[PDB]
């Protein structure tokens, strides 16, 4: 127990994958060196561009 | 009409509704005032009976008083929950961040039962928050919104799931009370009783009856036709009351010695001692009403009665008997039938004051269980309730409720519309409410009782559909948490004119046809065979004698936002809901023009919207200003009205208020005086009115791709204001006190230019991302310098300045002037949090032009991103040289089922054009029943249509036939709504006429800059080694499971390895690669991952022999 | 009569730990 109505976490719970009885989404580390944005058409552009 | 500043918008009302719009905010006002118990509410509830007007607080007093020791030697009591005035004005409370509240005084009294002496005090219960006049609350200056949560009430709940394995209906009941225990009267597979109770696993009814003081004689007497009853009483296999009592006691406390007095002294406490087993008063009401038991008396005594249980059993057995209705002795016959958890008749509504009282009860519980604690430990004949009182837990609960609650949420003020929409919101998830996955999909469904009560259209389209909606417009609330709905009762083939606020249950009793009915001008009707809603929610041609209630009006099943899309009955609910939820995402432009076309909603919406200042008293104007207006009340008295100008919303949008009148003017009470942001001429305004064609042009309008002329840009027609606030504190470290100043560590001078004299920058200065905001500094401590740095200092004569440079710089992608500086200082006696001494907050605005990529959408769900900002000249345009505004793609129209936008476009062209229908040879037939003075139209006059009462296409065609020329002899559009156009690029006319017209559109709160973001290298983790995610900081994009497995599919491995090593975990390798890039050299090899080794150590420390073998 | 299945289960939840 502690304060804050909320359970505990052994070493067993620090397991990254730790899939028990269900194969949830995976959700690893969110790498680097990208950029996001909304997308738009390039109708003037070539295919490879 | 019926509005003073109502700008003349003609509409197409073919009907006439008796009642007008209600007070949309009453949903919150009334709950709040009742919880208050204000005399407003006092007369209010008194208007419809309500012999005992009791406030929720009064209820809490009566449910708490008296307060007495278990010995019963001494007695405490309360009285007069009395509010004190608020400690500060709402504006001041918001600005200085003091939560707008007010004290609480109670006439509490203690008396010693031993001898009897009054201890009356008027106790400060605590400062108590006060609702806004916009029905909201300000916490610490912050502005939240409470939500009303849907819950099916506690009640006697019936069902017979047929055991198909037995092929037998299994009638059952679960009477779930508040603060109580459960119980089942089950139709077992055998001809027996499912008398499992309080989660016990099983009982015979006979055990209850003899336990209830009933002989088998008494039972068969009371239950002669009771077949399973007689069977079980033959199989009761136990005789005598106390035998049943002891069996119950042992099976209830198994692992416990049975005692005889616990026979009555447990069950009566379990189910009749109304101190630990108490469904709500509304629960008792539902009980009697379902059962007609307490027919003519007010509700009380949440404890049960054997009367209740026996009527229960009788109805249950008869339901599993073949029955229609049974009148209990003392009760009218209730129709024998099941129950529904989904149907509103069980699904009540915990209101705001409801939840507040719940918190009050839970706090006062703890407080009384400590008062009774001290009640003995307190010294006798020397205490006072002041000595007895602790308001700390109660105030704690209050605070932790206003803050720290998914029902106490931030008012999304992006515009008056969505502000309103946030209120009047309906959700069943929450504390007590079901969580997300625990609810079955069926609760998301649209039960036919929903009709006219909860608009089936408006709801979040994410993974919460069906979980949250809003109210129908003309809906109204039961004091018991139900939907009391007005209805037009018809009598004798003649609709009366008496509005009838009805719930859903009684509705099932009755017969309601449709408002769109051929009424014979008098309540009399036209045809016999009439549509009508069935008690099963079904429709037929009733012969026109049978109905007793007609619809109050059309659109009684619409939401607010849903009430604001013309032609709505022509397009699919899908794009409908899409545009609906989007329309709350509108963004207030700076010009705020009103649409040519609309509904009747656009004015009432604002007049409840509030943010548009309303004329309080009728009067002549005194003097105006850009910031306020002096108002001459008609007799002497006067007043000002402080315009809110450039007030930062909860989303960076401006909140100006411009006045709309003159100081020599004279207006009337309840009248518009100054539009708010999205308000134009008093009514709503969420965009502009634009002429568009629909061709596929150059592919640039490909798959929702949306093109734009430069003309709007250079005309500022799409122009947003944004208000980003920055704040930083003056803490104090072990190294000393944080410092703010122009004095800096190593830094340029020009970078120290636009600061003030004492750190912070100067008002009105332009800025750009990374620039310095505030010159702040703290000591860093002491470490041995590098010999190199020491050398640079030596050659350069440069001091140490161990105080570290900790200033405020603007984050990325930000610019615009700084309007106002908000500064706080502990030295100034500014109250600040501990470990702080000075606070400053900054306000920058940037007049964002419209730009490509941003998301626009009409009022149809028809939406999309900005394809490309094209110049004006290179544009398809009229024969009058008038360029088009934008172009949409036809191909999205059919498959989306959104012809209403086409309707709107034709209508808007007609509206801009103006007509004058030649009623020279009588009237053209389509115009026959059409309202007069539509026979012409001044160009660019404003009009509107009721949702279900809109113009017909034939009407529109007859209009479009009448399309008087603009300036010259100029019928620019055919009778088919198309026209010939010219490519500003080609030079030629296009081969065909083209659909065109004026459409009103919005701008969404999803600007490009809000989303655009990239990154190479930034601040690495603390737990892991990893440079921070989150676009608030840099952040970036997570390359996880989908395109890994993918890259493997491609077969390319090295890129994946590089990503997962040198962009993921290799501490040394990261700087290595950075070096290699800086030097222009071949990449180093990917080192070992870090989380790998971390997991390795973990597995080790799990007491696990672990090891790799290289060979 | 067949309701006793909880009896085997109810015994093990309680004295548990
Ligand atoms: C030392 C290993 C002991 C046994 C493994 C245990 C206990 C783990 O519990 C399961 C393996 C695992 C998950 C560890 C996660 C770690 C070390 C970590 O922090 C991550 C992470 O969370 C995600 C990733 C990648 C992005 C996962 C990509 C998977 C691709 N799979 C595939 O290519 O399909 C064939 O790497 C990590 O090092």
């Amino acid at each position: 127990t502690g304060p804050g109505n909320r359970p505990l976490k052994s070493l067993s719970d620090l397991l990254k994958g730790k899939q028990g009885r269900f194969r949830q989404n995976l959700l690893g580390k969110r790498v680097d060196y990208s950029g996001r944005s909304v997308i738009v058409v390039g109708p003037q552009l070539k295919l490879h561009q | 009409n019926s509005v003073p500043g109502a700008p003349n918008r003609v509409s197409f009302a073919k009907l006439r509704e008796p009642l007008e719009v209600p007070g949309l905010l009453d949903v919150q006002t009334d709950s709040f005032e009742w919880l208050i118990g204000s005399p407003r509410w006092r007369e209010s509830a008194a208007e419809r009976g309500d012999v005992n007007p009791v406030g929720g607080l009064e209820e809490v007093l009566y449910e708490l008083s008296p307060i007495e020791d278990f010995s019963g030697s001494m007695s405490l009591s309360f009285s007069d929950p009395r509010f004190d005035d608020v400690k500060a004005p709402v504006d001041e409370c918001k600005d200085k961040d003091m939560t707008y509240a007010a004290p609480l005084f109670v006439t509490a009294e203690f008396i010693n039962n031993n001898t009897g002496e009054i201890k009356s005090q008027t106790v400060f219960m605590g400062d108590f928050p006060m609702m806004t006049e916009k029905g909201t609350f300000i916490i610490n200056g912050t502005e939240r919104v409470v939500v009303s949560q849907l819950v099916r009430s506690p009640g006697v709940y019936f069902d017979e799931t047929i055991d198909k394995s037995t092929d037998k209906t299994l009638h059952s009941v679960k009477v779930i009370p508040s603060r109580g225990a459960w119980l089942e009267f089950d139709v077992d597979k055998r001809d027996t009783v499912g008398v499992r109770i309080d989660r016990k696993r099983r009982q015979p009814v006979t055990v209850l009856l003899k336990a209830l003081g009933w002989t088998s004689e008494q039972i068969v007497e009371r239950f002669g036709f009771s077949e399973i009853m007689r069977s079980t009483l033959e199989k009761d296999n136990t005789v005598g009351t106390d035998e049943a009592l002891l069996d119950i006691y042992r099976k209830l406390r198994p692992g416990e010695p049975p005692t005889k007095e616990s026979a009555q002294t447990l069950l009566e406490n379990l189910f009749f001692k109304e101190k630990r087993y108490d469904l709500a008063r509304v629960g008792r009401y539902k009980v009697n009403k379902k059962l007609g038991l307490h027919v003519g008396e007010p509700i009380t005594s949440s404890t049960l009665t054997e009367e209740d249980v026996v009527a229960t059993i009788e109805y249950l057995v008869r339901l599993h008997e073949g029955q229609t209705t049974m009148t209990v002795p003392g009760g009218v016959e209730v129709p024998v039938e099941t129950d529904d958890i989904d149907h509103f008749g069980n699904r009540r509504l915990r209101t705001v004051g409801e939840l507040i009282q719940n918190q009050i009860r839970v706090g006062m519980s703890r407080m009384e269980r400590v008062v009774r604690e001290r009640m003995t430990t307190q010294d006798v004949e020397a205490i006072t309730p002041q000595t007895l009182i602790n308001i700390r837990p109660v105030v704690a609960a209050i605070k932790e409720f206003f803050g720290t609650s998914q029902l106490s949420q931030f008012m999304d003020q992006n515009n008056p519309l969505s502000g309103l929409t946030h209120k009047r919101r309906l959700s069943a998830l929450g504390p007590g409410g079901l969580s997300r996955e625990r609810a079955g999909l069926e609760v998301r469904d649209v039960h036919p009782s929903h009709y006219g009560r909860m608009c089936p259209i408006e709801t979040p389209e994410g993974p919460n559909i069906g979980l949250i909606g809003s109210l129908s417009v003309y809906a109204r609330v039961n004091p018991f948490g139900f939907i009391e709905t007005p209805y037009r009762k018809v009598v004798d083939g003649v609709v009366s004119d008496e509005i009838v606020y009805l719930t859903a249950d009684e509705e099932d009793r009755h017969v309601v046809a449709q408002a769109n009915s051929p009424i014979d001008a008098d309540g009399r009707f036209v045809e016999p065979r009439v549509l009508v809603r069935r008690k099963a929610g079904e429709v037929e041609y009733v012969p026109s004698s049978e109905v007793d209630y007609m619809d109050v009006s059309p659109r009684q099943m619409v939401s607010v936002a849903t009430a604001m899309i013309p032609f709505l009955e022509h397009d699919d609910a899908n794009r409908a809901l899409m545009g609906a939820n989007m329309q709350r995402q509108a963004v207030p432009l700076v010009r705020s023009e009103a649409p040519l076309v609309g509904t009747g909603m656009e004015l009432r919406a604002a007049i409840d919207a509030g943010d548009v200042v309303v004329a309080e008293e009728s009067g002549v104007i005194e003097e105006v200003s850009a910031d306020y207006i002096t108002v001459m009340h008609d007799n002497g008295t006067r007043r000002t009205y402080r315009m809110r100008k450039f007030a930062r919303s909860n989303h960076g949008t401006c909140a100006n208020q411009c006045p709309i009148v003159d100081a020599g003017d004279r207006v009337e009470a309840g009248q518009v005086i100054a539009d708010g942001p999205c308000t134009d001429d008093g009514e709503m305004a969420l965009g502009k009115n634009l002429l568009v064609a629909i061709m596929p042009w150059e592919g640039h309008n490909y798959e929702d791709a949306i093109i734009l002329s430069n003309r709007l840009v250079e005309e500022d027609v799409l122009t947003s204001i944004h208000i980003e606030e920055h704040e930083i504190d003056a803490r104090d470290t072990k190294l000393g006190a944080e410092e703010i100043t122009r004095d800096i560590p190593n830094i340029s001078d020009e970078v120290l230019a636009d600061l003030d004299e004492r750190g912070i920058v100067r008002i009105g200065a332009e800025v750009r991302d990374g620039d310095i905001l505030v010159g702040k500094v703290t000591p860093k401590g002491e470490t041995e310098l590098t010999p190199e740095e020491r050398l640079l200092r030596a050659i350069f004569g440069e001091k140490a300045r161990e105080v570290r440079d900790t200033s405020l710089k603007v984050p990325h992608g930000e610019s615009g002037k700084v309007i106002g500086i908000r500064v706080f200082s502990r030295e100034d006696e500014d109250e600040l949090p501990a470990g702080v001494n000075e606070l400053v907050r900054v306000y920058v605005a940037q007049k964002r032009k419209i730009s490509d990529g941003d998301k626009l959408a009409g009022r149809h769900g028809n939406k999309g991103v900005i394809g490309k900002i094209l110049p004006v000249e290179d544009m398809p345009f009229l024969a009058d040289g008038t360029p088009v505004d934008i172009i949409l793609n036809t191909h999205g129209v059919p498959r989306r089922m959104n012809i209403g936008q086409i309707l709107e476009t034709h209508l808007g062209w007609c509206a801009h054009s103006g007509w004058k229908v030649d009623a020279a040879k009588g009237v053209p037939d389509w115009a026959a029943r059409l309202p007069d003075e539509l026979l012409e139209a001044q160009p660019n006059a404003i009009v509107s249509t009721p949702v279900f009462d809109g113009a017909q296409e034939a009407e529109l065609q007859g209009l479009l036939s009448c399309t008087l020329p603009n300036r010259d002899g100029d019928v620019l559009v055919d009778a088919d709504g198309k026209a010939m156009l010219f490519d500003g690029r080609s030079g030629e006319p296009f081969p065909y006429p083209v659909t065109v017209g004026y459409m009103y559109i919005m701008k969404l709160h999803h600007l490009v800059d809000d989303k655009i973001h990239a990154r190479s290298t930034g601040p690495y983790s603390m737990i892991t080694q990893q440079p921070l995610g989150g676009k608030a900081q840099f952040g970036g994009q997570r390359f996880g499971e989908m395109e890994c497995w993918a890259m493997q599919a491609y077969g390319a491995a090295y890129t994946l390895q590089e990503l997962l090593t040198i962009k993921s975990d290799d501490t040394v390798g990261r700087v290595k690669v950075y070096e290699a890039i800086v030097k222009g050299e071949n990449i180093p090899e990917p080192g070992i991952p870090e989380s790998f080794k971390v997991l390795l150590k973990e597995l080790q420390s799990l007491c696990l022999n672990v090891e790799v073998l290289s060979s | 009569s067949e309701a006793l299945r909880q009896a085997r289960k109810d015994a093990e939840l309680t004295a548990s730990a």
